[PDB]
């Protein structure tokens, strides 16, 4: 799940 | 009074009428896009509705305590497992904070009528509404306020139900520390009502069964080629 990873670490 | 650690949760709270304004415009511009014959079903609507509100139920956890110190893989894990459970229970404090009764009260700001929605919805839905409806009614009538409504919002993000977790005893004491402060406040500040506390844990399993039932239904309209993003991949992971 690499939306909800990219929501996790984005700046 | 208050337990300090439920003061720390609250703030941590989103300032809700930025949450609402932006998602309901963010419908409204999706809409004006839309061409006479391409506009959204009601059911498409309330899918996008539900895929913004996962972002800013996403952005909570991670600026939240407890659970901004697991690394990522524990968060995805977490929320992975309750993401339908934080929707339904941010719908139904809704209905008992702004619920009118024949109404519901969207998370754009919005009052519809429940015999427009129920017209729309299906069987499936219109009964898992009517049992959201039942937890709603319940929920009003022990006076359920916002230090629980916090409360059990950090109990459906930090289940016990999660495994492979990197750091599983802080979701255990959290999952503990959260239940003895909702005990100790319910019996502070509502002495009387002796049956509110086990009255608010037992609404967990039922809108654990709500909203997974809720997912049930929704991988089976995504399955049908009902849905149109972040909704779809916490209902395929
Ligand atoms: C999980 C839902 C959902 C998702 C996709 C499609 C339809 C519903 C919600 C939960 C809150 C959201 O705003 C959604 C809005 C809604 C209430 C009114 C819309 C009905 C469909 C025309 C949800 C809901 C609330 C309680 C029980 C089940 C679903």
């Amino acid at each position: 799940n690499a939306l909800l990873r990219y929501l996790l670490d984005k700046d | 009074s208050i337990p300090h650690l439920i003061l720390e949760l609250l703030k941590c709270e989103p300032d809700e009428p930025q949450v609402q304004a932006k998602i309901m415009a963010y419908l409204q511009q999706e809409q004006a896009n839309r061409s006479k014959h391409e506009k959204l079903s009601t059911f498409g609507l309330m899918c996008k509705m539900a895929d913004q509100t996962l972002f800013s139920i996403v952005e909570w956890a991670r600026s939240s305590i407890f659970f901004r110190e697991l690394k990522v893989d524990d968060q995805m894990k977490l929320l992975q497992n309750c993401w339908s459970e934080l929707l339904i229970l941010d719908h139904i404090y809704r209905q008992v904070v702004h619920g009118k009764e024949g109404s519901i009260f969207l998370v754009t700001g919005q009052q519809v009528d429940y015999s427009i929605i129920a017209s729309q919805a299906g069987a499936t839905l219109n009964n898992l509404m009517s049992h959201a409806q039942e937890l709603v009614a319940k929920l009003r009538s022990l006076q359920f306020d916002q230090r629980e409504f916090v409360c059990l919002k950090f109990l459906v993000l930090f289940s016990l139900d999660v495994k492979n977790l990197e750091n599983f005893q802080l979701v255990e004491g959290v999952q503990e520390q959260v239940n003895a402060a909702l005990l100790d406040y319910t019996m502070c500040n509502y002495p009387q009502q002796t049956e509110k506390f086990g009255q608010l844990l037992l609404r967990l399993p039922e809108i654990r069964a709500i909203s997974m039932q809720a997912e049930e239904y929704l991988y089976y309209k995504h399955l049908n080629g009902d849905v149109p993003n972040l909704l779809i991949e916490m209902l395929h992971a």
